[PDB]
RNA sequence: UGACGGAGCCAGCGAGUCUAACCUUGGCCGAGAGGUCUUGGUAAAAACUCCGUCGUAACGAGGAAUUCCUAGUAAGCGCAAGUCAUCAGCUUGCGUUGAUUACGUCCCUGCCCUUCACAC
RNA sequence: CAUUGGUGAGCAGCGAAGGAUUUGGUGGAUUACUAGCUAAUAGCAAUCUAUUUCAAAGAAUUCAAACUUGGGGGAAUGCCUUGUUGA
């Protein structure tokens, strides 16, 4: 891991990175399951 | 820079998996060079493979010092940086500026606060090509390590018996001629490595009527270290004692800078092992 | 979507980061006013770019600074380096460019560490 | 490799001795040592002109070394790189320094004023930063994105205005006088600045030729189709001579070839740019050719001080009355040549002193300059040697004062 | 090959075709002969375009994918910019491949790992 | 050998490396006829049998002696070293060594 | 050459060697290309080019680079010992 | 250029189911082994900023000589780890604050080198 | 407490017989404006073609004609070259 992050290219481009984001800490953000309109929270209420 | 760097180590790394793959090769060629002039037969294993005797045809015209200094090896002086631990006594101080004296091409740098990645990169930029570090504990010198720039090898010592020159009265100023060079009992592939590294830390060419010599002798594993000026006589030699005396034994060899403590080791020192004591390996 | 700008400024370890959007003059250091920044002799030290260019230029603007490492002394510089850097980057994005070039004048002809960072490279001798 | 003029001699050539490709050159004034850079090493070889020996190799650059240049002068040494930095070298002397500075962006060009005392560098972001040497601290910069002029290619797939292929200057050279900059590029733009005030004088469009691949920022959307651009399909076919027909290209080539090996249309951009040291005008190496603009032909009206006194007619009134001061000043305040030419000629040689000593330091440069281009194709070899051995000895000592005033006309 | 083995003209120009082949990136090894018979392959020159050497970067998940952002103007060797997907990288100069400064791609790059700085771009 | 050049040395170089790689190397792997349809081959044989049989003739109907050679295998005819055609036909047909 | 043009020319030099050129004496117009003028008039070897003052051509003369010339006969003994001193100095270097 | 107290506040290294006292006074259970409780003694970020209080035998900042030192350097401050040699009577890292003076000269003292144009 | 995360409910302000977003088609420009057709010194433009044919001129022993082939090895039968046999 320690090589990995050593070789690490920093124009490396992936199609992927709109999708994902990374906290303010530099880690990246997982969603626990992978919000909800006011249409659909009006019928669950 | 970094870039460059990268690549370069890249291709020497592959370079040497795909070399270790040739070598049997180079062997099968060598086989068949003999059974040319030999006239003997071939054996059962070459005898059948025609792609390696078409190959023979293009290969037939194929014929040292270590990789890492054989580009420069007599051709550019080396540069050398001299530098201690963090907050250094006095005497490491004293000793390093010893140290500088005894290679012709060193500059002492003063180690305040400097971190190691900085060190080695600023030395990169600068065309420094070897780093020397020394420790100490209490004032005595105990560690010596020598990185080669810009991917190693790193070589680190260990110091005992260490007489500095400072210890001596109305000692005087030392010569800095470039030295001749004495490397004595360095017979296992390990000691023509430990040779490759010492002796490119001097410069090449020195003058045949040159007064200084700098000899290196191994007696089981600890190299004895000392400085004298000689002058001829007319019925032999007679020499005198510059110093300092130390006597360094081997116990790393990294393949890399000093920096990267994931370097692959060439070399370590078993001190736990059931036949420790048994052989010495240099 | 709200028009906003995001830059750096660098001091030893002490990194600062500023968002510049549109707004109406709130200047915050760590969700602190920047007037309370510490320590107090060195508080106009920050104020360095904005007394520079004149508060004017900050009255339309909100400003927000989050700081971290270093200590207090590369702290500062790290926030007055991305507070400069932020204002000049805002004027370029969302503002004419000649307004961008009399700021880049001012912070240069004052003191070029606004901008550019100062990193005192080792140099072997 | 260095070459003697009077024999057309290669009597010395110099080289790496690690085969290192060179990009750039710099000479020392004295014209005994020489400096070379290449995109490749990122070290700046330097040899003995007399010996031809390998001085040394200066470290210190991180990126391929883009420009050199020595001082003419104080003979310090200005190189800069793609490594964003500036280093200045105090290469003669017993100390060896070296002084670091930063850019914002990749340098590509460098130009040392006539003084010394800055420095200016062209970046990849399209900015001219002048910089004081013996301080190393910025003094100006000019932002020049905006005007230059770029056109799209036949083969691009995205617009002049979006791209970025060259929007900044690969050359930049100074006027001797110090106050103009003169830059090009990969593009249609020789732009003047002018250094004090950072404004752009004057802008030239290199070519106007279709035949050249840069010089259009918009393209007719009638060649566009549903294959893609008519210019873009090869005829080379249809050639009746077998000569035209064969395709030499090779598939990736940009540079270093024949035409025939590119296969793509030539690009309009500009290699270099320099002032002529003896007359307002430069050059500029293009695709087309060397362009040299002058200012010779100067049928602008540029007064200097009038008032409404001064008028042609009343320069000759002077003449006729034998004021020849009042007569040549007045011609200068409205500085018609050929009225300075009337002038001038008509002033005997008995008064030639009279009038050198008494000539305003004002209008000193102008007559120097008049006589400078007069004196070049004239036939009065000894009118002209007389008149400026008595500018010379009348105001010698102040063009020795104000050396780059007067340098193009001296 | 027809030359003799021992011939210093056959030694010295087999090596000078190994040094600059190998220096171009179409060999990967020097230290065979064989190699310029068995080895050099319109693969080996191709491997060398600029899409390839994009995609082994890790710059472009695939080559067709290099040759868009290359055609589409996102790509500079050096400070020139390159719409020419055939261009060849030697091995010096794959060093300097990269992004344009005001790529939206380099932006991205910079905005997912919250490393975006205005005044650069 | 540092004299010899050209054709000459690639031959000279096969032919040595073929008689090292006889004694312990597998008939079947160690010589191999090229491939070569059956309509081209067989007319190369006979077109080559006839040049032999002229050659052997000519120098019966003379007195010119002979090299002997074994009952199978073809006799070695000038033609058969400029052509390289035993690389093709080979030195004898395997199908009626064998029977 | 097609290999070069293939790379865009960012080859690696081929390694330095050294030959020997043979310069004929000219005048320097006749260098030059065609056309109704001239840069320089001077000839194409330098005056050492043309006579470097050598070696005596009589054994019992003694001739240096500066253009003295001595007789051993007038010399003195103490310079016939200097000279010769400066002799082996001089094949010594070499 | 102090001591005490309070308040505000700023780092970077470092993550093996592995990290860690000693000597006693007594209760109970237990065949024993031992288990549990009780008991006394011994050992074992800082700088910085602000506010308030007091107040100016041996040794009081170290002789002669001698050594080292040029920028993130001298010097101050703390925090970690202990990486097959060395180290805990300590060693090595990491960050924080951060200058004065020179950057010239061969005068002295040592070491060293020398005796293809044009122009000289 | 912060969202420069989404989805909504409403104000202040702007605000002339409404406002915003997207999109198909065509026209003019994207180089510097001397008109259409033909058998063209003139006809036609509603075409003639019921004068549209004759005459004159016009044919290099160049009687040469792949500058056009991925590398190595061959080429039975083809093809090219050279000689040869019988008509
Ligand atoms: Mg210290
Ligand atoms: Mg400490
Ligand atoms: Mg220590």
């Amino acid at each position: 891991l320690r090589e990995k992050a050593k070789e690490r290219n920093p124009d490396e481009y992936y199609h992927a990175m709109h999708s994902r984001k990374t906290d303010a800490k530099g880690l990246l953000i997982s969603s626990r399951h992978g919000s909800l309109s006011m249409d659909q929270v009006k019928l669950l209420k | 820079m970094l870039r460059r760097q990268a690549r370069e180590r890249r291709e020497y790394l592959y370079r040497k998996a795909q070399e270790l793959q040739d070598s049997q090769l180079q062997q099968k060629r060598q086989i068949i060079k003999q059974a040319l002039a030999q006239g003997k037969p071939l054996p059962k294993e070459l005898a059948e493979d025609e792609s390696l005797q078409k190959d023979f045809r293009y290969d037939q015209s194929l014929k040292q010092v270590d990789d890492e200094y054989a580009a420069t090896s007599g051709i550019m002086d080396p540069r050398i940086i001299v530098t201690t631990s963090r907050d250094p006594s006095t005497r490491l101080s004293q000793f390093a500026k010893e140290i500088k004296l005894l290679f012709p091409n060193a500059v002492r740098l003063n180690r305040g606060n400097y971190v190691m990645p900085n060190l080695v990169d600023a030395c990169k930029k600068s065309g420094t090509t070897d780093l020397v570090v020394l420790h100490e504990h209490r004032g005595v010198p105990t560690s010596l390590t020598i990185s080669h720039f810009p991917h190693g090898p790193t070589a680190q010592f260990s110091l005992h018996n260490v007489v500095m020159r400072h210890d001596i009265i109305n000692a005087g100023n030392q010569s800095e001629v470039n030295p001749h060079l004495i490397f004595d009992n360095f017979t296992t592939a390990l000691g023509k490595r430990v040779v490759c590294i010492l002796k490119h830390l001097f410069n090449a060419g020195p003058k045949k009527d040159s007064e200084r010599v700098i000899t290196f002798a191994n007696r089981g594993d600890f190299i004895s270290v000392r400085q004298h000026v000689y002058v001829r006589t007319r019925e032999g030699v007679e020499i005198a004692e510059v110093g300092p005396r130390f006597e360094m034994r081997l116990f790393e060899l990294r393949l890399g800078t000093l920096e990267n403590k994931d370097a692959d080791v060439e070399w370590q020192l078993r001190r736990f092992i059931r036949t420790a004591n048994k052989k010495d390996y240099l | 979507a709200v028009p906003s700008v995001q830059t750096f400024g660098k001091k030893k370890s002490a990194t600062a980061v500023a968002h510049v959007k549109a707004g109406k003059g709130l200047i915050k250091v760590n969700g602190s006013p920047i007037t309370l920044v510490e320590p107090e002799i060195l508080r106009f030290k920050v104020y360095e770019p904005l007394l520079l260019v004149g508060l004017d230029k900050f009255s339309n603007i909100d400003i927000r600074v989050r700081v971290t490492g270093g200590g207090h002394v590369s702290q500062v510089y790290a926030i007055r380096q991305a507070i400069a850097k932020g204002l000049v980057a805002y004027h370029q994005k969302y503002v004419d460019e000649q307004s961008k070039n009399e700021l880049k004048k001012a912070f240069t002809s004052y003191d070029r560490t606004l901008l550019i960072a100062d990193s005192r490279r080792p140099e072997p001798k | 490799r260095a070459w003697d003029l009077i024999r057309y001699r290669n009597f010395r050539t110099f080289t790496g001795t690690e085969r290192i490709q060179f990009n750039c050159l710099a000479v020392d004034p004295s014209g005994e040592v020489v400096c070379a850079g290449s995109l490749d090493n990122f070290d700046i070889h330097v040899w003995s002109v007399q010996t031809g020996q390998l001085l040394d190799a200066l470290s210190g650059h991180e990126g391929p070394v883009s420009c050199l240049s020595f001082s003419q002068e104080n003979s310090v040494l200005a190189s800069a790189s793609w490594d964003k930095t500036i280093r200045i070298w105090s290469i003669f002397g017993r100390s060896q320094q070296v002084e670091p500075i930063e850019v914002y962006s990749d340098v590509l060009a460098l130009s040392m004023r006539p003084d010394g005392k800055e420095v200016a560098v062209s970046t990849l972001k399209g900015q001219i930063s002048i910089f004081n040497i013996e301080d190393a601290k910025q003094v100006g910069n000019i932002d020049c994105r905006k005007d230059i002029i770029s056109g799209r290619f036949n083969q691009d797939r995205f617009t002049a205005k979006n791209s970025e292929r060259s929007k900044f200057f690969t050359t930049i050279h100074y006027s001797f006088d110090g106050m103009a900059i003169v830059a090009g590029g990969n593009n249609n733009s020789i732009c003047l600045y002018d250094v004090p005030n950072e404004v752009l004088l004057k802008r030239f469009i290199v070519s106007r030729n279709m035949a050249l691949n840069g010089t259009l920022e918009f393209l007719n959307s009638k060649k566009m189709t549903e294959a893609g651009s008519l210019d873009l399909i090869d005829d080379a076919g249809e050639n009746s001579d077998l000569e035209d027909r064969i395709d030499n290209s090779l598939p990736g080539s940009q540079r270093g070839g024949d035409l025939s090996t590119r296969k793509m249309r030539p690009e309009v951009r500009v290699t270099s740019v320099q002032f002529s040291p003896t007359a307002n005008a430069f050059a500029a190496a293009s695709t087309e050719g060397l362009l040299i603009y002058s200012t010779n032909d100067t049928i602008l009206f540029d007064p200097f001080d009038l008032d409404v006194d001064v008028t042609p007619h009343s320069t000759v009134e002077a003449l006729r009355e034998k004021q020849f001061l009042n007569a040549l000043v007045m011609a200068f305040r409205l500085n018609e040549e050929y009225l300075i030419n009337k002038v001038y000629e008509a002033i005997p040689i008995k008064e030639i002193p009279l009038v050198a000593s008494n000539i305003p330091a004002i209008y000193l440069p102008r007559i120097l300059k008049f006589i400078g281009d007069f004196a070049i194709e004239s036939q009065h070899i000894e009118f002209n040697l007389i008149w400026i051995k008595a500018l010379l000895s009348a105001s010698g000592g102040y063009i020795n004062e104000h050396k780059y005033l007067f340098s193009t006309a001296m | 090959s027809l030359l003799p083995p021992t011939d210093p003209f056959r030694r010295k120009h087999e090596q000078l075709l190994l040094d600059k082949l190998y220096a171009m990136g179409v060999l990967t090894t020097k230290s065979k002969i064989s190699d310029l018979e068995n080895k050099v392959t319109v693969s080996a020159i191709c491997r060398r375009r600029l899409p390839v050497i994009m995609h082994r970067l890790k710059m472009a998940e695939t080559i067709q994918d290099a040759v868009k952002f290359i055609e589409q103007g996102h790509v500079r060797v050096g400070p020139n910019l390159i719409n020419d997907p055939a261009y060849l990288v030697t091995r010096n100069m794959e060093d300097y491949v990269t992004w344009v400064d005001n790529s939206k791609i380099k932006k991205t790059l910079l905005r997912y790992r919250n490393q975006i700085d205005d005044f650069d771009f | 050998d540092d004299q010899v050049i050209g054709k000459a040395r690639s031959r000279t170089l096969e032919m040595r490396l073929n008689r090292l790689s006889r004694v312990n190397g597998h008939q079947d792997k160690i010589n191999k006829l090229e491939k070569v349809p059956m309509h081209i081959r067989r007319g190369m044989i006979d077109k080559h049998v006839k040049r032999i049989k002229k050659y052997e003739q000519e120098a019966a109907e003379g007195g010119i002696v002979l090299s002997k050679v074994k009952k199978g295998q073809f006799r070695k005819i000038e033609s058969t070293y400029k052509k390289d055609i035993e690389r093709r036909i080979g030195g004898s047909i395997k199908a009626r060594d064998k029977e | 050459y097609k290999l070069d043009v293939l790379s865009s020319v960012h080859f690696v030099p081929k390694p330095a060697s050294t030959s020997l050129e043979i310069r004929v004496e000219t005048p320097t117009i006749s260098m030059e290309d065609a056309q109704p003028l001239y840069m320089s008039n001077a000839s194409s070897l330098a005056p050492q080019e043309i006579y470097n003052v050598g070696k005596a051509e009589k054994d019992g003369e003694i001739r240096l680079k500066n253009g003295v010339a001595m007789s051993k006969e007038e010399l003195t003994r103490e310079d016939k010992n200097r000279l010769r001193r400066a002799l082996k100095r001089k094949r010594s270097k070499a």
